[PDB]
């Protein structure tokens, strides 16, 4: 989304503008909201962009993967429901018993990254519990994604943006329509913040550095 | 078997482009035990530990 | 015919014994590594509305049973041809010295050989040959049947194998050895007596397969 990558990025030039790590008095605890943690993030992925594409979960359990040929299939958390976003995004729905016989290869592929996601990965951000009325929410897809050397960025169709830092395991969920960012430090501990606030408040420089990277990000993904 | 065998029209590049079988043995994108070793050796997101 | 006989009478000692019902099942007990199969169908194609049925043998010689009911089979070596008319009667040529009359045949053949090469994965691939298994006379496809659950595949050495769509696991049946090759979901290779199957016993799932297979031969006997 265009729209909201932009209203992102001026946001994150606004807080890393404010300098909020170069303060006497910092209290990030004012800058908390809990109002806005994120319904939906990527718990899961697989890079196997070499032959079939990107693999991810979704953190309530479903699945997806953005092909090589940038055709997407979700696999609802019902395990038979489907969704398939053509390269045009003419969304179309139907299910596994169905059985398609054009997508007879692709709903195969997704199986196999599913029990692999299922058999050997971790879940991020387990320990959060889902609020009432969760389940309504629209399902988002990964619009686009990409790896550097240190982190991988995953932008989802709702206009929100994901980084992973590979080393330390720390992620950042970022979200436009409440200018809010979710913080997962190296204990896997999960905080939620006003950017607007941030300003104002202050935080420490591993939150400040990672918003730092974070719009050099999201340039990128504007770029192209 | 009921069902003729249909070379009346045959010969020849293009006839094996028209050769489209609707029904075989299990396709080489099927195995699900390599498929598993390349996201093994593969980028993937953090494992169990 | 005389192995379908045997085979069926095999398989109805070993279910009669009710195999998977024991308090200890040592399924591993019956295994015999010494009675691996020299050949398998390793991939097939159902083209049966058309043209017929191509298949890959282990050895990665091929051949077609065509809806007329006869057979050519090509060898390893993509030169060598042997043609079973629908009496059996047996006949040799080549690829490049042939009958005219077999020339659209021969076309179909190499049709079905490049889908399988390119298209296809080959089971039992990890199995490894023997020294002197080159020696074996080369079977050829006498039938073959597809029902909801399985293709059931008989070859004229007297072998069956069953292929299962849904877990891709398969059965290969040998009566000159009253033995059992299980290849489960996970691609292993396992060949077991049956007759240490019936005194030693085995799990539900092999013990199932077994029964399959022996409605199965029923059949291919009642027709």
């Amino acid at each position: 989304v265009d729209c909201h990558l932009s209203d992102m990025l001026q946001q994150l030039h606004s807080v890393n503008a404010s300098k909020p790590s170069e303060r006497g008095l910092v209290r990030q605890e004012e800058a908390e909201d809990p109002a806005c943690i994120p319904i939906f993030w990527v718990s899961k992925w697989v890079d196997y962009s070499d032959k079939y594409g990107l693999g991810y979960q979704l953190c309530d359990n479903s699945v997806g993967v953005l092909f090589n040929d940038s055709t997407r299939l979700i696999l609802y958390n019902d395990g038979d429901s489907l969704q398939y976003i053509e390269r045009d995004g003419t969304e179309s729905y139907l299910t596994v018993s169905s059985h398609p016989n054009s997508l007879m290869k692709k709903i195969t592929l997704l199986k196999y990254f599913r029990n692999y996601m299922s058999e050997h990965l971790l879940k991020a951000g387990a320990n959060i519990t889902p609020r009432e009325g969760d389940e309504l929410a629209r399902l988002p897809y990964l619009r686009t994604w990409f790896r550097t050397r240190s982190a991988i960025i995953l932008h989802l169709s709702n206009g929100s943006v994901q980084i992973n830092f590979f080393q330390d395991h720390t992620k950042l969920i970022l979200c436009p329509l409440m200018a809010a960012v979710t913080y997962i430090d190296e204990k896997r501990d999960f905080r939620t913040y006003r950017l607007s606030l941030l300003e104002e408040y202050g935080c420490c420089k591993e939150l400040a550095s990672r918003l730092r990277y974070a719009r050099t990000m999201v340039d990128k993904l504007l770029s192209s | 078997g009921s069902k003729p065998i249909d070379v009346f029209d045959f010969p020849d590049e293009e006839t094996y482009e028209t050769f489209d079988p609707p029904l075989h043995s299990t396709a080489i994108y099927a195995d699900e035990e390599e498929f598993s070793k390349h996201c093994g050796l593969s980028l993937s997101s953090t494992p169990p530990g």
